[PDB]
DNA sequence: CACAGTGATGCAAATCAAGTGTGAAGCCAGACAAAAACC
DNA sequence: TGGCCTGTCTTA
DNA sequence: GGTTTTTGTCTGGCTTCACACTTGATTTGCATCACTGTGTAAGACAGGCCA
DNA sequence: GCCTGTCTTACACAGTGATACAGCCCTTAACAAAA
DNA sequence: TTTTGTTAAGGGCTGTATCACTGTGTAAGACAGGC
């Protein structure tokens, strides 16, 4: 029967075909497919041919010798193949192996729809203020209806975005598998639906020059699901937390725009609807179906991803050269330099909105200098609530810069030479450079960086520099200073110091105070009314930041490269649709679902 | 693929080992073949292996 | 639903049909329940239009294994511009998820590359080539060819990489092996036949403009294109191979890539002269090379047709294009060419040009510069490459249309009757013509000359249109005949083989161009200014001679290499080590592989 | 400065290939009753 | 006519 | 309550793989190399307002 | 009756993701041609 | 007696041929310095 061709087998089996179709229509409502599938699987199992039966079951589940269109999508996206390229590979492999290993282009588009915002239905209770309840919304114009007539302000920018809620929905549905499995891993039940709390790191950076060749700048507003806890009784048990918070991979894009991060008018115009949406979500519950069961989520948004320049810009504060050097407190550069450590986090978004109104209203009729001291730098109206933090890098860098200056000044013995000239200090610096090259193999550089700081902040480096210091009494002081630095460093370098270094976390304030004291006694020569934002944050606010955020390390220079990559290779060369394609592509590229396939070899 | 010199050797020597001990398991027969041939003379095996190798190479 | 329930449950719900099927199998098919259920399910799948799962089931039952040969993997990688890391991601993922190794690992692809690159097969030259090594394992070689680089010497500011020209000839022939054997078969000849094959190689060279990724960075490409292979089978030369798309970037095998300016004569000659030496050497020897087990012998014929005019002039010692000596085939001046429209012949040659450079250099009749220049016809520099300058079908059309357009404007202004006209009058004439073409012929106006304007304007319909703007009908008759002659000439320069497709057109071309020029000289006297373009001169003077020399025109066109620059930059960005010595040979190797016919066959497998 | 990302590289570890006798794993049949949802 | 406080541009 | 289903129960004798062990020459897996171009931000540097 | 770079856009086409259209093997019964 | 072809009207997936669209390379011209 099998050596026969198609018309032959149709004929010689026509009788059984009629009998089988009759039985199928009469017993299963005409579902011939299910009847033949089960018949053949059961026959295979009956003949002890479990291998072929399992492979058939897998071909019906799409797991063997045919890639699921989602896996094709993961490959294509994750390898930056264009549709033309992808189709060439698809058609070629199919022609040469006869089998359709990769799926066609229409299958990949259909698999895209599921992974893009706007596909699953959801509810907000109570309905979000000023946000549409439509759930089938995906990519929408980033201008949010900004007027474009020739009379109005000139619009020089193209941007595309998601509605912030819909994107949260898609990101949760993307991680559904991790959420269920984490519930299992905490010895909890799959079907529980009690209020899940999602913590969300909110992030914003400009991406420099994006141009393909005039500079073309881009802003990326993005988010990261940081942690999802479930409430069991009255314990909040974590069901998920991101392993690599800072990775490009889990940084879910929310809006991409072709604009300058310092173009304030445009920035507020484009970002303000997103903030409006996030405000809306701050007081509502999200109902979303996972695994057949309706689940309920509530969110905590923490804008910790903003470098200092963008913090200052969105919170109404002055530019970085200001005297008000801290975005956490009201210190001045002079105050922070004289007052070494006793500073506390003071500022808040509301305090800044009121300080703006005070600037604006001048209620006590003061002069501009008196008003500026009254509002401690807030001269513009804030429009984003940030959680300004510190980067562990900048702690190391600020410390190392101070130690470098102390080393060169201890070699020159600056206390004995108060009127030392520029060239004498320069030769001091040259002496230290030369000796550090000979002893520690450190190429003197003129721009401070992480690797130089990492190699210089060692006890052995202090011994090396002491080899050039006459007084050993000052060897004592320099070595104790470096010891204190090495005690404080783990706290801000770890990713969870309350387990990895709890002794140091405790002793941090004692150590910081002793460090500042030793600077104020033995090292008075390096006081001149100047200190950096980074050094002030390291000595004044680190324990407070760990109390608030838990970690320093956990809370984008590839952003530029990745943006440009997508634009050049995966996007229509038309102003209308390039940004659509780039945003869609980046979103797909951050899906944990496709990433799982790409890691399958583990 | 063409057999290793040791492999062709074992195909030829399976009858001697089998006739002398009939119920030796695969682990046991292979362990023996391997131990005695490892102790060994075996140059014609390597010659046959190289000849079969280059024949298979030609095979496109 | 049946699929909802367990195997015990589904067994229960289907027991009756199972018994009936066992009866049917024993009564009709010899008891093969397995085969009967398989065929039932396959045909049901085909009925629900789900052919994909049915074919996958068929292949898994046949057990036919799905494995791509490393060569096919390489063809896909090359032809889709995947870097090694990106290929490795796709490979590892497909292998992890299907558990089968459909794509091969990277080391297998490298190995497959070695076969397709110069330096792999062995060969011999009889007699050994003069001043060329007999080593056959040479691949990429430094393009400077041992050029001195010490600080005392001339400063070497360029990076270049190349193949040894015989070695590349070998690699390209081995690549075409399957096409050679199939062509012999298609000509009713024997696969094993070995009689002397002849290879007509087209040589080419061009600048690639800017290559910078962001200071300009220019590139030169030296290439060759196997145009046809014949075999002497009697006193007959049978055509067993002919390149189907000769201007494609796909068959333009890169010989030498160099980062240098095509106008930088010192570097140009330093880098190319070794190649020219190997090409010369090959002109006096026969290549023996084993194909399909049979040694074969190949004789080559190098024709340098791949040179645009600027590069022709530079390498053949002629003056720059603005010269009075406008033709690279003959000694005419622009004024002579304008006055004497049709009667010129192909008199220049590489030997004549070398000679005239010696004359220029030695000034043997002690002449003034103007007299000496006149004597040597503008060959003021020593040629260094023998070329075969030609014309492309495009410029024939372009020159004719530029003339007809100017004629149209002047005929609207009755200049045959009024000698003088202000700028405003001529501008209004041109506006009239442009409006009238936009209205009746749907011709957009254009501010610069171009091909398809010419194509669409050179129709008898446009002549009726413009005749609607001319009052005198004797001039209608004149225009209609001038266009008739145009249309009688066009086939010859457009067609692919004019000897076969339009033998009467080719036979009457010369007569027709004489009558064309006579019509212009009698009833169109006004359009004589002592000016004319090389395109128009070559079209009216040299077309039959070029066809007799080459067989055709449109196939030796300048059209294709504008993609080259793009190609180059792609390979430099995505498939190249970021180090100046290595990026170049990586682009070279990728460009070779991109041209291989073996791989292209895999990429056209569906047909 | 760091670092991204290229094609090449180099060494450790699978892997292959043959012999075959096991053990493990799943399935068959037929009368029938639990634990379950349908009027 | 400056220091020099502020914002722009440069180089590692 | 009757009337419909799912899902077990008890055996063995079956069929179909995986493992077993060796040797050494291939093949894969994986981290690494050397290397520059490019983005970014640390840090020189130009500058004009008012005293 | 100048030469010869530099500059400027016209112009075509490349090559993107989306989209529209055509061609594909069938699906009913029956004869029946090759084997 | 066992395999395939075949008709006609007509219904879905799949393959490729465009869409529209703009950046971009090459080159057709214009132009101006040779103090
Ligand atoms: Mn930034
Ligand atoms: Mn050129
Ligand atoms: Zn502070
Ligand atoms: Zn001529």
């Amino acid at each position: 029967l099998l050596s026969l061709t198609r018309r032959a087998q149709k004929h010689r089996l026509r009788e059984l075909k009629i009998q089988v179709k009759e039985f199928a229509d009469k017993e299963e409502g005409g579902d011939v497919k299910a009847v033949c599938l089960t018949l053949f699987l059961l026959a295979l199992r009956a003949r002890n041919e479990h291998r072929q039966a399992d492979e058939l079951e897998a071909i019906m589940q799409g797991r063997g010798s045919g890639l699921q269109p989602a896996v094709c999508l993961a490959i294509r996206v994750n390898t930056f193949l264009s549709c033309s390229q992808y189709h060439k590979m698809y058609r070629t492999v199919k022609a040469i192996t006869g089998r359709q290993i990769f799926q066609p282009l229409h299958a990949l588009r259909n698999a895209e729809k599921v992974l893009l915002p706007g596909y699953h239905p959801f509810e907000w209770q109570p309905p979000l203020k000023n946000v549409s309840s439509r759930t089938d919304v995906g990519i929408i114009d980033g201008l949010s209806g900004l007027a474009s007539s020739v009379d109005e302000y000139p619009v020089d920018t193209i941007a595309k975005r998601f509605r912030y809620d819909s994107a949260l929905v898609s990101a949760l549905m993307d991680m559904e598998e991790d959420i269920l499995e984490g519930m299992r891993s905490q010895d909890l039940d799959d079907y529980l639906n009690g209020p899940f709390t999602v913590v969300v790191k909110e992030s914003c950076d400009g991406m420099g020059d994006v141009s393909e060749k005039v500079p073309e700048k881009a802003v990326r507003f993005s988010f990261t699901v940081m942690r999802i806890t479930i409430e069991h009784g009255s314990q909040n048990v974590k069901v998920f937390e991101e392993p690599k918070p800072n990775s490009e991979l889990c940084c879910k894009p929310l809006c991409l725009m072709l604009a300058d991060e310092s173009d304030h008018e445009t920035l507020t115009a484009i970002l303000s609807p997103l903030i409006a949406e996030r405000e809306a979500m701050k007081s509502s519950e999200l109902t979303l179906e996972m695994g057949g069961i309706p689940r309920t989520f509530k969110f905590i948004f923490r804008g910790t991803g903003y470098d200092e320049k963008l913090v200052r810009e969105v919170e109404g504060l002055e530019a970085s050269g200001s005297v008000y050097i801290c975005t956490l407190c009201d210190t001045t550069r002079l105050e922070a330099s004289q007052n070494l450590v006793f500073h506390s986090i003071t500022r808040s978004h509301a305090e800044n909105l009121q300080r703006y109104e005070v600037w604006r209203s001048n209620p006590y009729h003061e002069s501009v200098e008196e008003l500026r001291d009254r509002v401690k730098g807030v001269s513009a109206k804030p429009f984003i609530e940030t959680v300004p933090s510190i980067d562990a890098l900048h702690c190391d860098i600020g410390n190392a810069a101070e130690f470098y200056k102390i080393f060169q000044l201890e070699i020159g013995e600056v206390y004995k030479h108060p009127n030392a000239s520029k060239e004498e200090r320069k030769r001091w610096q040259a002496t230290l450079d030369k000796h550090l090259r000979k002893r520690m193999n450190l190429k003197p550089i003129m721009r401070m960086n992480g690797n130089f700081a990492r190699k210089l902040m060692t006890q052995e480096t202090v011994d090396a520099v002491c080899e050039l210091i006459p007084s050993e009494e000052r060897h004592e002081a320099l070595r104790e200073l470096m010891d204190l630095y090495l005690k404080m460093k783990p706290v801000w370098r770890s990713s969870c110091p309350a387990k990895e270094c709890p002794e140091s976390l405790c002793q941090y304030s004692f150590n910081s105070q002793r460090f500042a004291e030793l600077l104020s006694t033995k090292f008075k020569y390096r006081y001149e009314g100047k200190i950096t934002n980074y050094f002030h944050k390291t000595l004044a606010h680190v324990p407070e930041i760990i109390e608030r955020d838990g970690s320093i390390g956990a809370w984008n220079q590839s952003g530029n490269k990745l943006f440009r990559r997508f634009r050049k290779m995966n996007a229509r060369q038309s102003k209308c649709y390039e940004m659509e394609d780039v945003l869609k592509h980046h979103w797909l590229y951050t899906s944990k679902y496709l990433q799982k396939f790409m890691n399958a070899h583990n | 693929r063409p057999p290793s010199a040791f492999f062709l050797f074992c195909s030829e020597y399976r009858p001697k080992i089998k006739g002398e001990h009939p119920g030796l398991s695969i682990g046991d027969v292979a362990k023996k073949l391997g131990e005695m041939w490892n102790n060994t003379d075996k140059q014609p095996y390597e010659k046959k292996a190289a000849k079969l190798k280059e024949k298979y190479e030609k095979d496109i």
